[PDB]
């Protein structure tokens, strides 16, 4: 009885679903989210989600009618395509850049080193920063 | 004209008998040091000695 | 600023900040250290005592670029040449505007 | 164009991106191929040092 | 209405700026030719930390470049 | 004021235990204990020391002094609850409450600590008594209440990435390590030797040293060892000042079979007197014994007590009766020969070694939830 | 007898190159710790100069 | 039960409350959090011992002991101004003092971000007070 | 409760599996190899 009751609860995605994202929870089996419709609702869930894939931020799939969650995105949701994917390299090589050491020097330090030697910081207590900001005259 | 060949001399000879020795073993297991004295191009006094080391 | 707001019975207290001393840089030293990756036989004073009466704000900057000193050599730990070269990097950076 | 702003008036906002917009797709990363850019004004005193 | 899409912007950016977790290594790199049209909030330690100038060159930048590009 | 804290402990342990040596240790007692106004920590040795014939005066006048520098500081409270501070009160006398518990006895610690601790919101005062409680723990070697607050000390430690905090418990975890038979433990802890501070508890930084390397010659075999104590430096130039630790360190790396002992003799008889080692001298030397028959055995197969003699040392019987119990009790697998004069070895040890740590950890696992979960359900 | 001279004043790149040829000689007459010194502070000198191009 | 500013979930035919819910906004918090000044405290101001004297003098004790004052009979303080180089400890002196004695730190400078979280940005500065009243103690705090 | 009727009457352990290979012979086995190296 039990798994039947499990399948035909899982009739409800099927092919309308909409995107929110998931913002809060109030409890078990209680959710907040706000839809891609400007607004934002108090909604309940199935039982059907493993708690572990929320509550940050997720993209999550809602309900047309009932408006309830119902499903749990994976990463997406492009950033403007996706980080590149191939080819859409500058073709600029290291040489090409003249006399500029200390600062490819610091910018290397500030964003290539900490990408690789990530457990040296961790030792000698430097604490990397998080955003570096470059700036200077049009040229 | 190196200020120190004792390092090179020394440490890389220190080396090249181990990348001398990967050499005359790689072949076969169950070797006799007598005969591979004469491919090592050693007494065997210090083949018995450095060979233990490694 | 303004003589308006320096009316005797507007302010209560109006308090000072030196730019510290020796000993004072010393303790600025002894707590920015207290983060880092050192080393034992590594005297402060002379770091204190290399100083040219430098803001609080840039012993912290000292020990900062010591960190980055000790990085760029693949070590784990900070020696005193680190801060020396940091002081002489900090003290070039002083004639900067 | 325009030159720049201490953000005066809330539209030159909007212009100031629409320019940015010009810069960034005028040099980018994904560069240009034979797109030639034929630009006329009277007085370039007054257009943005950046362009 | 222009300026408080804007405003939300600017906030969720922080928001989403400030707590990664520590150990997320995600480097942002930002770039404007004017370091002067900003709101400081961008400019504090943990979120926007070095600060690099990229001024005009000088004779031996400028022989170089001429060496690299001629 | 527990900074001189540690010989008490050391002169505690070296007093008693060796029944000859009873006068030396006595002498600097008195020459510690008569000045700093103690009064609590030795009446269990007192009652092993002397009668300490006149205990009435001289012991007395001491604890009254104590009285008045208690309640100057229990009368200065109130004149410093009239200015409430960061409480000035608690701020004041928790130091000279540890001043009085270095007079005290523990319940001083059990309170003043946890008393002073919800004071502040500066985490490096919390650290301060956590240190306190691990030293005085250390003291009356109450290893249970000082492995709660190494957790809960690493928990304020590890924020993020610090200098002061993570090297002073890798000194405390490493003397904790040491103090039970935890050696690889032992020798990662006291990996550092490099801004380990000239301490109160590294009473000397060649003594943190000798510790170091009494440790590493047992903890790993050989790939990281050369690279560590000999090709080191920073450890080299110490250890090159004194003679006896660079002198087994050579001798086993040299392999010089005979005179293994004479310096295990002297490091062996320091280590007999010496505390934090006195139930565990006796394993030590089986753990050289065979860490250095391991280095022979694994050259040669044809080997017998014909080259022991000439080359490790005499007693025949001796090689034959400690071979004999070290081979049979499951160690250095080789098998020996009578008269035939053959010790010959077992060229892999590694088919049951494989099979048997995990039978030997089950069975106590086992043993532990067949008790455990019969204890529910009465 | 010279770095009292030259400190004295306030020129700064010829105590690079007599800290430089310290560091070489001392190298030379076996005194390690002190050649590390000697770099040292030439290490801090030379940190200090707009353009020491060579 | 029903607080001003406080979210509600909302039937949503009839329009009828159906539950209060959590997680309420804190916007002093926000704001607080959108400054994001360095958290700092006594045992990292190591160097100038004699204005925390001052410091405590003037706000740990009309803090702790009011009637101190009332009892001496003058005008408890209320203003402190500091001066000196700028970067030798003007702010993590009176960020920390003021962590210590237990009073929710305010630094309004020059942000819209700021004026949006205080009021809806229309007339004046002064609506800071009333989001001072509500957690009154509680200091404020500027630069240049 | 559990009145258990009476009519009848690591830091340990490992090393006392250990010791019991050391106790009835040499116990501060340390002069017993200076005994030794001149008797053969
Ligand atoms: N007492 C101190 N000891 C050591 N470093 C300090 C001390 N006080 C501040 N610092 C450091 O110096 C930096 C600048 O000091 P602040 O307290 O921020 O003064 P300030 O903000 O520079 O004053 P301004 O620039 O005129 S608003 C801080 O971010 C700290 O890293």
């Amino acid at each position: 009885e039990f798994l039947h009751a499990q399948e035909e609860v899982k009739r409800i995605q099927s092919i309308p679903l909409v995107i929110g994202q998931f913002l809060e929870a109030v409890d078990q089996n209680t959710a907040i989210v706000g839809s891609t419709t400007g607004s934002n609702y108090y909604v309940r869930i199935l039982s059907t989600i493993d708690r572990e894939l929320l509550k940050p931020n997720a993209s999550v799939a809602l309900h047309k009618h009932s408006n309830a969650l119902v499903d749990v995105l994976p990463p997406e949701a492009d950033s403007s395509i996706m980080m590149l994917t191939s080819d859409q390299k500058p073709d600029v090589m290291y040489a090409d850049i003249g006399g500029m050491d200390i600062q490819k020097q610091e910018v290397r330090e500030a964003v290539e080193l900490p990408l690789t030697h990530f457990e040296l910081y961790k030792q000698i207590g430097i604490d990397p920063p998080r955003g570096v900001l470059m700036y200077g005259p049009p040229g | 004209d190196d200020p120190i060949i004792s390092t090179h001399l020394a440490k890389l000879y220190d080396n090249l008998l181990e990348q001398n020795l990967i050499r005359v073993i790689e072949p076969f297991s169950r070797v006799q040091i007598e005969h591979i004295s004469s491919l090592i191009k050693l007494s065997k006094a210090d083949v018995e000695r450095k060979l233990s080391q490694m | 600023l303004d003589s308006a707001l320096l009316r005797p019975g507007r302010i209560d207290r109006k308090i000072e900040f030196p730019p510290p001393n020796e000993e004072a840089r010393l303790d600025i030293l002894k707590i920015h250290s207290r983060k880092m990756n050192l080393t034992r036989g590594i005297n402060l004073r002379k770091i204190a005592e290399l100083m040219p009466g430098a803001s609080g704000a840039e012993v912290k900057g000292v020990c900062t670029e010591a960190g980055m000193y000790a990085l760029r050599e693949r070590r784990v730990h900070v020696t005193q040449e680190d801060f020396e070269m940091a002081v002489a990097k900090v003290m070039q950076k002083d004639s900067e505007k | 164009g325009g030159r720049r702003f201490s953000e005066g008036t809330s539209a030159d906002r909007e212009i100031q991106r629409t320019l940015m917009e010009l810069l960034n797709q005028m040099d980018g990363f994904d560069t240009l191929h034979r797109v030639k850019m034929i630009m006329a004004t009277n007085r370039p005193d007054t257009l943005d040092p950046a362009l | 209405g222009a300026d408080r899409e804007v405003q939300r912007i600017l906030l969720e950016l922080l928001n989403q700026m400030d707590g990664f977790d520590q150990n997320v290594n995600v480097k942002v790199i930002m770039a404007t030719n004017r370091a002067d049209t900003l709101d400081p909030a961008l400019l504090r330690p943990g979120r926007l930390d070095r600060k690099i100038e990229f001024p005009l060159p000088d004779r031996r930048q400028k022989r170089l470049i001429f060496s690299t590009i001629t | 004021p527990k900074n001189p804290d540690l010989r008490i402990a050391q002169l505690r342990f070296l007093l008693s235990l060796p029944e000859h040596r009873g006068d030396a240790a006595v002498r600097d007692e008195l020459m510690a204990a008569v000045r700093d106004n103690n009064m609590a920590p030795y009446y269990e040795a007192l009652c092993k020391s002397l009668d300490w014939q006149i205990d009435v005066d001289l012991l007395n006048k001491m604890k009254k002094a104590n009285e008045d520098e208690l309640k100057r500081l229990d009368e200065e409270l109130e004149d410093a609850e009239k200015n409430l501070g960061e409480s000035e009160i608690r701020d004041a006398m928790m130091a000279k409450a540890e001043y009085l518990c270095r007079i005290g006895d523990k319940e001083g610690a059990l309170t003043a600590f946890r008393k002073t601790y919800d004071k502040t919101v500066a985490l490096g005062h919390r650290l301060d008594i956590v240190f306190y409680l691990l030293r005085i723990g250390l003291f009356y070697m109450d290893n249970d209440l000082i492995t709660r607050n190494t957790e809960k000390a690493k928990s304020l430690i590890e924020e993020g990435g610090d200098w002061d905090r993570r090297n002073r418990l890798k000194v405390y975890q490493g003397l904790y390590c040491v103090a039970i038979r935890d050696f690889k433990q032992a020798a990662e802890l006291f990996l550092d030797t490099v801004s380990t501070f000239t301490s109160y508890e590294l009473m000397d930084y060649k003594t943190f040293v000798t510790y170091t390397v009494y440790v590493s010659m047992i903890a790993l075999e050989r790939p990281d060892l050369r690279e560590k104590v000999i090709k080191g430096a920073e450890i080299l130039e110490v250890l090159h000042s004194l003679p006896a630790v660079r002198q087994y360190l050579f001798s086993l790396y040299e392999c010089r079979y005979s005179v293994f002992f004479q310096s295990l003799a002297v490091v062996e008889q320091e280590m007999k007197k010496d505390w934090l080692f006195a139930p565990h001298y006796r394993y030590y030397v089986r753990e050289m014994r065979i860490h250095a028959y391991s280095q022979l055995l694994e050259s040669y197969r044809s080997l017998t007590l014909g080259y022991m003699a000439e080359a490790f040392g005499v007693g025949v019987e001796f090689i034959d009766q400690e071979l004999s119990r070290f081979i049979a009790a499951g160690r250095l697998h080789c098998k020996i020969d009578k008269v035939n004069e053959i010790v010959e070895t077992n060229r892999p040890d590694s088919k049951n070694w494989q099979y048997q740590e995990t039978i030997k950890k089950g069975d106590l696992l086992l043993n532990r939830v067949q008790k455990l979960s019969r204890v529910i359900n009465m | 007898q010279l770095l009292r001279e030259l400190k004295k004043m306030d020129d700064k790149a010829l105590l690079v190159e007599v800290q430089l040829l310290e560091s070489k000689t001392y190298h030379a007459l076996s005194n390690l710790p002190k050649a590390r010194a000697a770099l040292t502070s030439a290490r801090t000198t030379a940190n200090a100069i707009y353009c020491p191009p060579k | 039960d029903v607080t001003p500013n406080c979210r509600v979930a909302l039937r949503n035919d009839s329009y009828t409350l159906h539950k209060i819910l959590p997680n309420k906004v804190d916007p002093l918090v926000s704001l607080m959090m959108v400054e994001k000044v360095p958290d700092s405290t006594y045992e990292m101001i190591g160097g100038l011992d004699k204005q925390i004297k001052e410091i405590k003098e003037v706000i740990e004790l009309p803090v702790k002991h009011p009637e101190l004052f009332e009892a001496l009979g003058i005008a408890q303080p209320k203003g402190v101004l500091l001066y000196g180089p700028p970067g030798t400890g003007k702010t993590l002196l009176a960020r920390a003092v003021a962590h210590h004695t237990d009073c929710t730190f305010i630094r309004v400078s020059g942000s819209e971000l700021v004026q949006k979280f205080i009021g809806e940005g229309a007339r004046m500065v002064r609506e800071l007070f009333v989001m001072a009243r509500e957690h009154a103690p509680s200091i404020i705090f500027m630069d240049e | 409760m559990s009145e258990k009727k009476q009519p009848v009457d690591e830091d340990n352990w490992d090393d006392d599996n250990v010791e019991d290979d050391f106790s009835n012979q040499l116990r501060a086995e340390l002069e017993k190899h200076g005994y030794k190296m001149e008797t053969s």
